[PDB]
């Protein structure tokens, strides 16, 4: 059984969601790795062929000494609300229109620079989702978690 | 004046100022409404309160339930087209029916604009012996997933007993994304306008018939004037056609409201409803 | 808040350069350079090329677009089309002045402007009017039942011209929708579809000729982006 | 700024005050649940004030 | 003056209504209706489609635009390029987001600004040059010769990186050329070229990556225009 994020659970009873999101990005390297990823926020659509970050709010962070990043998404959408789902990952936006309000993307801008006789080639990327502070949640006339129990073993 | 070479009374001018009388001279009356009818109307947004019958349930089993989607009762529902044949001569005679339905007060109103916002009120009407009757909404499709839960547990849930309180009125609120929302069908499919809903009458002991009246909550608001709809006269209701197994009204009609007579007309054979396609 | 006290590592909050939409976050070192002590040519020496004045992508919606140029003869009758049906604002921002501008923009709320010029010479008469049903692909049902016919269409938001006495004519349309603006990435839910039909016939053999404008006022452009769906 | 050495969001820092916005600008709206719902929610005290069937 | 007493046709100044680049001078009668007594909603009702800011033509040239994102190993020298050469504007309003914007605007006169980030893990050693040639299609015999060799660059308007030091560099090319600006519907006159050159080589075997970014400043934009050529 697939199970609810905090706020999957939280918003569960509810149909309808809107507000800022807060997503974090943890790089678990040293100060001898480096990279430069693009966080850019796509409001209104995919990212696909012939879609070009330089449209968007975007930021380029150089990530020699720095190890985290954090941003808050805000809410552009045309529905003052947007629905309350099942989760996919593996879908677009076009897809799940009603429920998200764009894609954001995590994009590197280069190779990961290392020397391998002393650290590593491989670096995790941590993503972490926080609901900002206008996070607003309406029309308590849905479930979709039920909740249960365990017995003592 | 009167006469001229310029538009002498365009719409954006009729809505604020009327044209000089014939006689030239103040062609008002005073507003005596109130003096007469003993009340005043000004507004349809207080009229749509008013509550009538609109659609009933009849041709399903002794069941415990009784689920459809709540804007579907904003609109007027469908005209059908009834052919009838002659159980003697066996040809073919051609009316007008309201399958289980009728159109309400609120409908009237409804059905010249374009955008609704505001909570529904359904009112059940039962038959004998039914001790309760219980309302709750969901959300009619649980997004993402190819089907949806046949229980829920955080939903409204709004219990009325009926041989103490023979009339289970209900509120249902206005639970969708957007401002105003929408109550017409439509093929739009990518992200939806309509806060789509369910409505779940529920009897104990479990019934057959239920008869629902609806009408405007205080919250009702229309949005946007597109025009008449299309009508039926209401004369139409008794004008029929005589054939050998009994009468064929030109409208027909079923028992929606539990308090009308049951008209004698025949059943017919086959029902279409009227497309927007079918008009000449 | 979570309390850290740093010593190893500056709080580089230079090196945070945003250039109007994109925010640079550098460690290291940030360089510049060019020729130094920059002045310019007074304008005297160049701006031969431009107007003394500047365009925004506000306007560039706010001038008017042609959309048709035609005519209709005196064989259309009442009731009957002139003028090929216009979607507002789908038929006006696939022009390409528009739509070079309104690309980069999630989306659009503005009232939109359809003017229609009418040519005659004093020996023609005839009426026809212009009018705009609201939000046709939210409700298809009610859409032809309220432009197939005069006097359906007339109290409705409608615009007429006497052939004889208006050469020109324009119809205000603000936005209205169930939403807060017109989503440009995914061109849904149009508010609007302008349709011409004849009040009366003409009645000699001369046609009539037509121009269509549009364009935009009360402009609010959305949020910046991409704006490319899959398929 | 966005990003840093230190830890970007932490969560004694999240129960109070959210990390730049992505825009450098104020990424808020304002809150309109009354004016499109009817009602405001803000406390799950008062939601479960809500009864529910439970077992039989 | 040649002087004009006329009492038969109304100088009718008004009906002569410019729209921001069309400009309508009508006779008979110009008509306008719609619904009356307009209001708008709120911001808060609306306006999650937007962001708290409005962007004009001028801004979306002021944006960086990624032009390259590539890398170059230990096996190119010095005075060999590391990135391909850039012509200014050319290369860089043939991106969409700048083309379509520049679009309908007869030329531009601009100072354009090339900034480009470099990757490095501090085990890494190596500069590298970055130059701009002045107006490389009115001197062609002089391009090769003065971008082929260091030395001969870094004479010219250049921007240095060691690349153990600097992790971004940006170089400020004014506009210059023996005209007012830059003809945008036949893209003629580009005022640089810019080169990147290899000051030392590589030390290592990891190769480094680096993204180029442009944009415009102290932007004046021509006159509007259809912009379209014969052929």
């Amino acid at each position: 059984i697939w199970q609810p994020s905090h706020l999957a659970y939280i918003t569960s009873m509810f149909k309808y969601w809107t507000g800022s999101l807060v997503y974090t990005f943890k790089f678990v390297k040293t100060d001898y790795h480096s990279g430069r990823v693009e966080v850019s926020f796509h409001p209104f659509s995919d990212y696909t062929t012939g879609t070009y970050s330089d449209y968007t709010y975007r930021i380029i962070v150089d990530l020699r000494e720095k190890s985290e990043f954090s941003v808050t998404i805000p809410f552009i959408s045309p529905v003052p609300y947007k629905r309350i789902s099942r989760p996919d990952w593996d879908k677009p936006y076009s897809k799940y229109a009603h429920a998200s309000t764009g894609t954001l993307v995590l994009k590197a801008l280069t190779s990961l620079k290392a020397t391998n006789t002393v650290v590593s080639n491989s670096v995790e990327i941590l993503i972490e989702v926080n609901a900002g502070d206008d996070f607003n949640v309406i029309a308590p006339i849905e479930n979709i978690f039920f909740p249960f129990s365990l017995s003592p073993g | 004046s009167n006469s001229g070479t310029e538009q002498q009374n365009p719409r954006g001018s009729s809505l604020l100022t009327d044209p000089e009388s014939i006689t030239k001279s103040d062609p008002y009356n005073p507003n005596i409404s109130l003096l007469i009818s003993g009340e005043v109307f000004t507004n349809f947004r207080n009229l749509i309160k008013r509550v009538n019958f609109r659609k009933a349930t009849t041709l399903n089993g002794k069941r415990i339930s009784d689920t459809f989607d709540i804007n579907s009762l904003i609109e007027a529902p469908r005209l059908d087209i009834a052919q009838y044949v002659d159980t003697e001569t066996k040809e073919a005679k051609y009316g007008f029916s309201y399958f289980w339905s009728a159109p309400t007060t609120l409908n009237i109103v409804a059905e010249m604009y374009a955008l609704y916002r505001g909570g529904v009120r359904v009112k059940v009407v039962t038959e004998k012996g039914v001790d309760f009757v219980r309302a709750t909404v969901s959300p009619q499709q649980t997004y993402g997933s190819d089907v949806a839960p046949t229980t829920h547990i955080s939903t409204p849930l709004a219990i009325e007993q009926i041989p103490i309180k023979g009339v289970a009125e209900f509120q249902i609120p206005y639970y969708a994304p957007c401002l105003s929302s929408s109550f017409r069908a439509n093929s739009e499919t990518f992200y939806y306008s309509s806060g789509r809903n369910n409505l779940d009458i529920a009897t104990s002991p479990p019934s057959i018939n239920r008869y629902y009246a609806v009408g405007a909550g205080d919250d009702m608001d229309f949005s946007i004037f597109i025009g008449t709809p299309p009508c039926i006269h209401a004369s139409q209701t008794a004008q029929f056609t005589k054939i050998k197994q009994g009468k064929v009204y030109d409208l027909r009609y079923d028992q929606y409201d539990p308090f009308r007579e049951v008209q004698d007309g025949t059943a017919f054979l086959n029902a279409r409803s009227i497309e927007d396609s079918d008009l000449l | 808040m979570a309390e850290q006290i740093n010593e190893n590592y500056e709080n580089k909050q230079q090196l945070v350069e945003q250039t109007e939409i994109t925010t640079f976050e550098n460690d290291l070192i940030v360089l510049e350079d060019g020729p130094q002590m920059e002045e310019s040519l007074p304008f005297a020496f160049h701006g031969q090329h431009t107007d003394n004045r500047q365009h925004t992508v506000v306007n560039f919606l706010q001038r008017p677009q042609v959309i048709f140029d035609s005519s209709w003869a005196s064989d259309v009758p009442r009731n009957k089309q002139f003028m090929d049906s216009i979607m507002i604002p789908d038929d006006i921002i696939s022009f390409p002045m528009f739509a070079e501008k309104l690309k980069g923009f999630s989306s659009l709320r503005a009232t939109a402007v359809i003017t229609v010029q009418f040519q005659t010479q004093p020996f023609q008469a005839g009426r026809v009017m212009l009018g705009s049903f609201p939000l046709p692909t939210l409700n298809p049902t009610r859409v032809k039942f309220a432009t197939n016919h005069v006097s359906r269409l007339m109290l409705l938001n409608h615009v007429q011209c006497d052939i004889a006495k208006e050469t020109e004519v324009s119809l205000r349309i603000p936005f209205v929708s169930p939403y807060n603006s017109y989503d440009l990435v995914s061109k849904r839910f149009p508010w609007a579809k302008v349709v011409g039909l004849v009040y009366s016939p003409l009645t000699t053999t001369i046609p009539v000729d037509f121009i269509v404008y549009g364009h935009f006022e009360d402009v609010e452009l959305g949020c910046p982006t991409s704006g490319m769906l899959a398929q």
